[PDB]
């Protein structure tokens, strides 16, 4: 019980990290070859 | 910290089945299915490539560099094919342990353990690439040929070196996958000793730099696969 | 005669485990020199240098985690008990 | 835990499954479509 | 019998931190040496420096990390008392 | 009982200590000689070249607190006594 | 008697799997600095790298896995026992 | 009795002047290589580089000296005595 | 009396093999980051400096072979059994 | 009672000098290879290259002497012997 | 009383010897290392350079040798035995 | 009691060996290689290179030789007997 509290504020914190600093990156860059791959 | 206890453990043809790994390993394959079909339905050479689009053709694109600067596409087609699907196995499998599928028993027990923390799946990845980049070297040189070279190397006089080299290829390779995956779910289940106001920091560091330790991990053994082909092929 | 063999394990493994983290700290420590000195003198190299260094830090992490799993081998599974 | 076991087995097979999909619904689609992306520039 | 096991584990977490603190230091100051030299040669390059160094120290405290959590499990959570 | 676990202690305080002065040594050391050389070549880089040294400096002196800490824990409230 | 065998085998494989990680970590990352810097002055020469490399690392690896397998024959066989 | 605490405490404190020896030693002629070297390169910078020097040298005997003042702890107040 | 004896020679045959490992794997890494750096910057050298490179090795790997062998006559042939 | 301090004082003394040497050899042959070079691109400069490596082996050589005196009070003045 | 003496002179060469390869490996390796690289940049040099690693590696060698005698000392001719 | 404190000093004298042949031997190798390097590219300049490197050589191979000493005070003369 109280190991998946513990846990899942753990995955919280770990989908917050990603979703503000390594999202952010990995969209662009997506976004660009998108862009890209329309202008061909 | 209780290591090893596979769970769903079962017999079946006179041998034991780790059913938990199983599962695992079944729940990464089915995921990369997943992948796969969702790409083959969606994939459009004219159109604007999607999300799975364009991660598989990243992942192909890297996969084939590497074989054109090792060793040439013409000569080793069938390798990209293992890279990609090796990478993303593992990179799945490393990746869907940072789901919190774990819970309090009162040890810890965790809904989906990583396979290659387990011994077989790790070593069944590294001999499967054994045999393949052998039965390629013996393809591309010989039944006799290629063990020849395989002895002789680069440098006839070191001929045991290269022997013990050889048998360090995927050993090495199998257990270096095994220890970081393995590590891993020790730690996790270390922290979870911890009480739940102050597990969640440690946890929550590890798993997510863990995200890119199974990322290195996946990308380091599709690289060395691809090496070792190239070695191995001429 | 357990206790004994438990804290010689112990030892065994902390050796590894000390080895080990030597060993992977410096070699990654130099391998990350090499890369970082690289992208230094020729920034645009940097997509490059990832192979090399990936397979180098692949080597590394090698001697370190092999001996990670014989350290588990040493204290949850002891050789002789 | 060092020792192998059936797993083993259990788990190759399942890793030919995909090494046989990818090698069909991935990796010739991808290249194809590399190729095609190529060609029209 | 736990007196020795508890002696053992503590020299056995001793000598994991002492390996890890010495792979995680010397492979610290050798990427950040490189780090320095580079931003020496190209101040321009700062930002493009940090992505390779924080890969590099990346690696080695991820094994620290390790280290540490495995010499906690031998100091509170002596495996085999 | 007690005194082989306070001896297992010292023992492993004095490996914790050994370790982390190697390390916070050599890597402060090899950091300083990058920052040397840098300052060496060119005067108007000193300004800069102080970012990356205190951040490598930071590394290779957190692993050494926390051994630090460590044998603070390991004599003074040494676990499992 | 055996007890004290297992427990000076245990603690001599783990010296003989920490001497091999060190030595194949830090010399490993040696020459994989070795083969990055001559990757990132030289794009071309990687292929030409990896011969003397993989030479060299086959020596610094084989220095490793023949140490893990006298560390098995100390443990798993234990001569003397 | 408290002798076997004693020999434990005078072997920790042994180590830790082992390792603050090697750190400092080792870590002071990483600095003092980069002095004799950018003096040498630019005999007129001397006084310059005794900044960046001092610094690291104090980061670098800054160690062996706390070391110093833990050995001292071990063996003539032997804390866990 | 014969149990102390060989394990004793246990450690001590692993301190050998550690040592040997760490000298071996280090100085081989050396000699072919010197080897590599050559052959990069002298593509048309290789011939050439396979002839240091070996007599290095040779000096490097004879060591640790010597020192193996000795661990047998610590291990299999104990003195003063 | 008073053989354990005196072993265990004697592989202190053991450990404090074999850290010294280390760090002496090590530190004084790096400074020695910042002098040689230094001295080979500047031979002119030979005289401002010393007050920069008397002063590093000053460090160095000070590291070394202290440990020295350390192992004296160890083996000949055995703290809580 | 034997066998505890045979037991520490079997530890006390497997460290000398441990000590004498690391030494003599490192050693060969960095002597080499400089052989290689003055060989690849002048050619001509290979004859010249010969004499100067011959006394490097005279140095080196010889503290091995030293150390074996010393090992053989402890282990077949045990002083204090 | 005697044996205890032979054992004892025999452990340390094999420390000290270890240490000051680990140091002796690398800090040779580097100052070797410092001459090898400058003898390459300064080919008439060796002369005056074997100035420093004999000072170099001379703080190295004296720490062994101190040390190379206190072994024998350690091992033939043991001061705690
Ligand atoms: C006093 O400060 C610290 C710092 C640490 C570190 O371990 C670094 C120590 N090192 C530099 C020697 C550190 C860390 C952990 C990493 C783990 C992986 Br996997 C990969 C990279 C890492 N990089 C890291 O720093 C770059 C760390 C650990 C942690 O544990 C709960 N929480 C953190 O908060 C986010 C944390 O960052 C501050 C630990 C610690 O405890 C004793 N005290
Ligand atoms: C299975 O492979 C090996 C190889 C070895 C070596 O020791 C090298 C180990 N290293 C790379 C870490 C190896 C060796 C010995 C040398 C001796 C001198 Br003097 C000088 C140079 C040497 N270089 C060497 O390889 C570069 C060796 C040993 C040996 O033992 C009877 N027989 C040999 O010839 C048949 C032999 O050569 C191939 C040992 C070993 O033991 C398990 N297994
Ligand atoms: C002589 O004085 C000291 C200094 C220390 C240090 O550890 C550095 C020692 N080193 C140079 C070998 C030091 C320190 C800690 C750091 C921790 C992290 Br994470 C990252 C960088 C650090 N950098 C640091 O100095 C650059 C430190 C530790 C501490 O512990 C409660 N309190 C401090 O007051 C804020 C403190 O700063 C003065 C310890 C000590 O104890 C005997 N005596
Ligand atoms: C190849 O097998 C060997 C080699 C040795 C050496 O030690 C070198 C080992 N090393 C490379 C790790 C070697 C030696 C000794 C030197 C002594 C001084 Br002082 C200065 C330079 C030296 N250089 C040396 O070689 C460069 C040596 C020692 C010796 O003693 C009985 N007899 C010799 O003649 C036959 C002899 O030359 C071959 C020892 C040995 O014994 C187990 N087996
Ligand atoms: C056989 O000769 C020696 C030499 C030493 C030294 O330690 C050098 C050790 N090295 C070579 C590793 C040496 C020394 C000490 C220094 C101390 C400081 Br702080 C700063 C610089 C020093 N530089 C030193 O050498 C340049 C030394 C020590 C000492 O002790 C009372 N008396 C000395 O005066 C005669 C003395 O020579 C100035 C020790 C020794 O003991 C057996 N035997
Ligand atoms: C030979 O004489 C010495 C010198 C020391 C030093 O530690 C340096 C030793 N090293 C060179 C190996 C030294 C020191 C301390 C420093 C502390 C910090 Br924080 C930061 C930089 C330091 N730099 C230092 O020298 C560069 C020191 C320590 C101290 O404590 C009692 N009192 C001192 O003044 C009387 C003192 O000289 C300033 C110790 C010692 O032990 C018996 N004997
Ligand atoms: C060659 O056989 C040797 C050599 C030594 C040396 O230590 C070198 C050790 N090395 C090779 C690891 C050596 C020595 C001592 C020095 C002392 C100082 Br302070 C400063 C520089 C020194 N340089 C030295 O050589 C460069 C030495 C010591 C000594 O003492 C009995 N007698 C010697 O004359 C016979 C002697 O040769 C001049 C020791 C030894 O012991 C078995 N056997």
């Amino acid at each position: 019980m109280s190991i998946f509290i513990g846990q899942l504020i753990g995955f919280a914190v770990i989908a917050f990290i990603i979703v503000k600093w390594v999202v952010p990156p990995v969209r662009t860059l997506m976004r660009n070859q998108q862009e890209a791959v329309r202008a061909a | 910290i209780h290591v090893g206890h596979h769970t769903l453990v079962f017999e079946l043809f006179g041998m034991t089945f780790n059913g938990d790994t199983i599962l695992a390993t079944a729940v990464t394959a089915v995921i990369v299915i997943a992948l796969a079909f969702y790409l083959r339905a969606k994939v459009t050479s004219t159109g604007v490539p999607s999300g799975v689009q364009l991660f598989w053709e990243a992942l192909t694109i890297q996969m084939r560099q590497q074989i054109e600067g090792s060793i040439g596409m013409k000569i080793a087609p069938f390798v990209l094919p293992l890279s990609v699907t090796i990478f993303v196995f593992i990179l799945i499998s490393n990746w869907l342990a940072v789901l919190p599928l774990q819970y309090g028993g009162g040890a810890a027990a965790e809904l989906y353990k990583a396979p290659a923390s387990d011994i077989n799946f790790v070593l069944a990845l590294a001999l499967f690439v054994f045999v393949c980049y052998h039965a390629a070297g013996i393809w591309r040189r010989g039944i006799v040929g290629h063990p020849i070279k395989v002895v002789k190397g680069h440098v006839a006089f070191l001929a045991p070196i290269n022997i013990v080299e050889e048998l360090a290829k995927p050993i090495s390779l199998a257990l270096r996958l095994f220890g970081n995956i393995f590590a891993g779910g020790i730690l996790v289940a270390l922290i979870a000793m911890f009480p739940w106001y102050i597990q969640w920091f440690p946890n929550a560091v590890w798993k997510t730099f863990d995200l890119f330790v199974g990322l290195i991990q996946a990308f380091i053994f599709s690289l060395l696969t691809i090496l070792y082909f190239s070695q191995s092929m001429e | 005669p357990n206790a004994i063999i438990t804290a010689g394990a112990l030892i065994g493994g902390g050796l590894i485990m000390g080895g080990g983290a030597i060993g992977a700290g410096i070699g990654d420590g130099i391998a990350g020199n090499a890369l970082i000195s690289g992208i230094a003198r020729q920034p645009e190299a940097q997509g490059r240098l990832f192979t090399p260094f990936f397979i180098t830090v692949g080597l590394v992490e090698a001697a370190y985690f092999i001996n990670l799993a014989f350290m588990a081998l040493f204290v949850f599974a002891t050789p002789g008990l | 835990f060092l020792i192998p076991n059936g797993t083993f087995f259990a788990v190759l097979i399942i890793f030919l499954i995909v090494l046989g999909v990818i090698s069909k619904w991935v990796v010739p689609p991808i290249s194809k479509v590399l190729a095609e992306r190529e060609a029209m520039l």
